RNA sequence: UAUAAUGGGUCAGCGACUUAUAUUCAGUAGCGAGGUUAACCGUAUAGGGGAGCCGUAGAGAAAUCGAGUCUUAAUAGGGCG
RNA sequence: GAACCCACUGUCGUUGAAAAGCCAGGGGAUGACUUGUGGAUAGGGGUGAAAGGCUAAUCAAGCCUGGUGAUAGCUGGUUCUCCCCGAAAGCUAUUUAGGUAGCGCCUCGGACGAAUACCAUAGGGGGUAGAGCACUGUUUCGGCACCGAUGCAAACUCCGAAUACCUAUGAGUACUAUCCGGGAGACAGACUGCGGGUGCUAACGUCCGUAGUCAAGAG
RNA sequence: AUAGCACUCUGCAAACACGAAAGUGGACGUAUAGGGUGUGAUGCCUGCCCGGUGCUGGAAGGUUAAUUGAUGGGGUUAGCGUAAGCGAAGCUCUUGAUCGAAGCCCCAGUAAACGGCGGCCGGUCCUAAGGUAGCGAAAUUCCUUGUCGGG
RNA sequence: GAUGCAGUGUACCCGCGGCUAGACGGAAAGACCCCGUGAACCUUUACUGCAGCUUGACACUGAACUUUGAGGUUCUAACUCUGUCCCGUGAUCCGGGACGAGGACCGUGUCUGGUGGGUAGUUUGACUGGGGCGGUCUCCUCCUAAAGAGUAACGGAGGAGUACGAAGGUGCGCUCAGCGUGGUCGGAAAUCACGCGUAGAGUAUAAAGGCAAAAGCGCGCUUAACUGCGAGACCCACAAGUCGAGCAGGUACGAAAGUAGGUCUUAGUGAUCCGGUGGUUCUGUAUGGAAGGGCCAUCGCUCAACGGAUAAAAGGUACUCUGGGGAUAACAGGCUGAUACCGCCCAAGAGUUCAUAUCGACGGCGGUGUUUGGCACCUCGAUGUCGGCUCAUCUCAUCCUGGGGCUGAAGCAGGUCCCAAGGGUAUGGCUGUUCGCCAUUUAAAGAGGUACGCGAGCUGGGUUUAGAACGUCGUGA
RNA sequence: GCUGGCGACCAUAGCAAGAGUGAACCACCUGAUCCCUUCCCGAACUCAGAAGUGAAACCUCUUAGCGCUGAUGGUAGUGUGGGAUUACCCAUGUGAGAGUAAGUCAUCGCCAGCU
């Protein structure tokens, strides 16, 4: 099925949120603008192994 | 042996709040699967098709408009 | 259950909710913002012995604060007092 | 074929003469034979030409004494008197279903009184009984899938009650309602009427809803 | 149970059994002997299958234990740094390269070892192989009191 | 299934010899059956240990020569001898001494891999119109469900254990399906144009409740599938579950008023414990650190017997045992009467013609309580029997004998129906039989009830304990 | 008395058929230069304008044609008490659906233009 995945910040605050994704019809690495309370702000999230 | 015998749990649906009551902010009047009674003035609607009161008031039901729906709504 | 469901042949004697410790509640008595000693000493139910226990303040996982405290960027809101 | 050693058939005996026998018949009877005395093998061990047989009238693990007053959601029993109140056999969960736990129902103490109930009036939503064919299915006869007549439905509805249920106000009657604590029992129900599923519109049948009686109630 | 038959183990301080050990039986015996297993005088005999499990013999290929301890990463402090921080040695926590037997995987033999001796409509599929002699409604046959003959 | 209740019939009081129909007679807390998170013993490719057997490393354990860390040859002095001789000594034990044969092997201690029903402790679910076999166990939709909520059955029907970075947000924009005309291939039905009536289309997926500000369908830009919360309610044994205006911060889309805390909604799920990863102004066993712990976020369950007994578990007992149940089965009784048997109504037709002498299709209505069944009310601190023997008693739906009506009744016989229960009503062969077939009789060899009459009156051939064998099933018990 | 916009209401108010309206308003209408626009098209959206027409469209009027509304009486059902068990009857209260008579070509409010 959908498989377990991490998006941490860009800000390195250590910050991160958990989501599923298809692997197969998403290959790439994901990308994404969240909020990020540690700094107050918005920044970029990217993809992790959710280990 | 039979194929059947399977049934879902129960899920409490109706009108909580009748007409002529006397309501708060925030209490809920109908639990309903769909749109059997929409939402009039002071009264808002949830994500699952749930009416509640937005104001104090009294409680009062009608039919109205060009397709005869049933609205429900709250008198300050 | 008259039951054709159980038990008793009859009499006399014996035969089954206890004891210790801890805890909670209710009565009752003493003292009362305080109450009370344990082991022990004591020719000993007395008198000494205040170590300790309960009550008198909560919040928080905790460090910490304290009629407030925790959460939170927030003196906002909210939870326990 | 006698003694001796066995135990194939039948009668009797069965609180026997006898906790395995008597009587009439039966088998071996120089052999893998019978028997006396004294020794050896001890309990998950012994011995067994093997039947789980025998091991002191006891054997799928001897007897005795200790652990020991083993444990038993099971069965039985539980002893003087009077006064007041008074249940349940349901829901949920359970290696759970004849046990137990929380809630529901009983009782006692405290707090607090009309916040409670019956009835009248006023407001309110419904999709059952009945009915119907506008949808979904199904049905008969005509005309040309449609048109005219004609029926049916728990999982059909253009319709649609009586009762039940919620709220507000009010007269009269009544120790009513609610909150905080101590103690429980109970969680095998039965029949009758009404509305139903199942069964054969069978059952003192079985499973639900609702009321009465029994349970726990005599006349 | 039995005489007879067969298989198999045992080279003697025998195999095997009892016992914690010392030791004892086997046996004051020595493969024409001793233990285990199955069959059961005698006559005629004793078919096919080594795929499975077991047993026997090989292989040095793959896998693997204790032992060993190469590397890598942390903790701590002398000191170096304005500070942040850096930080040898010494102690210490951890990681775990290399070496490493039997067994197992692999290859053959063995049925008087444990076992197996088919299906679906002449054909076909599938097997390791598809029942030889002899016997058969039997101590084995449901249908069944099968059918025929004798009494 | 009554000596003791109701109605009624009969009956003066009390022994003795006999008898066994009843006192669900006496005897043994049923052995069959089920239950208990009972027992014992047995089996195995159930789970987990151990003995025994076996492998390697270290120690007891030494020396001298070789070869490519290992292998080889030789030696004796550790160690072995259930080998010879001598002494203690009068001794097939034992010890010391002298030889001989072996020898750093064998063997033993610690550690370690393998094998291990030899032995040991245990496990092997529940529901259930008895138990077993079969099916089911959690979640969603409809009906049953009696117009609020809720409501059971091994009642009637279907789905789930997912999907999507767009199929989410926002601004702007657009309406389906069907039929009919024409128009190349092209038609039943591809696309084009125009009309008619009309929600019958669609909504990722089952059904239901919904859907015009469309919740249906496109395009541009984007990440609100955000962080801290949250007045107030629904539902509820608990643990859980559901809806939510509004406030603060940072965003997206719109000129703007504004909309957005995932998707029309209701299924797509798993508590606690134990560990892993990121962060941290918490703690840190003398002190400074650190290890470990806490808090916030997140990961590892077909724990699917889905409130989840352990990290880890199958069978046999006819060799059996204990505590219980008529809460629950097998026999007989009871209720019922689907089935069974018997009777009746209508009558197509058959009967040379003629429904009804005698049969009678398609359909309909009852009776009995002899069959096969349904239920689980009595009995599990015992109601103890398949057939035969002995002895019976009642019913009539009559087998014979007696009396009659009709006849497709010439006579003799026969068929059918009505009345009638006084009496009577076979012996043998086969088989445990009841039954059945067969042989020969008789006026006839009737059908039933009585705990399928009768075992405290007899038997014991069958079934149903313990021994043994065959076929078949199982690795095995 | 007409026209336009925005509401109340949601068929007694709707559909259908037939007939009228251009002074103003509205509608078609001209072309496409700039703003803007089509998965192509000035068809829609948009801009710049009045040479034509009330043809279409929208409004207004007439018609019971289809539709819609709809009594009274009776029947079915039903709460309470009683009598019976193929699901009825009596007392008392309540009372449909269908069908019949009949009705209907709506009624109001705020603002702005024209007579």
């Amino acid at each position: 099925m959908r498989d377990k995945i991490r998006l941490v910040s860009s800000a390195g605050t250590g910050y991160f949120y958990t989501t599923t994704k298809n692997k197969r019809t998403m290959p790439e690495k994901m990308e994404i603008k969240k909020f990020d309370p540690k700094i107050r702000q918005h920044v970029i999230f990217k993809e992790a192994k959710i280990k | 042996s039979t194929k059947n015998g399977r049934d879902s749990n129960p899920k409490m649906l109706g009108v909580k709040v009748y007409g002529g009551q006397t309501v708060t902010a925030g209490n809920i009047i109908v639990r309903q699967r769909g749109t059997e009674f929409h939402a009039g003035a002071n009264v808002g609607m949830g994500r699952d098709h749930t009416l509640f009161a937005t104001a104090d008031g009294v409680v009062k039901f009608e039919v109205k408009g060009q397709f005869g729906r049933r609205y429900v709504k709250v008198e300050t």
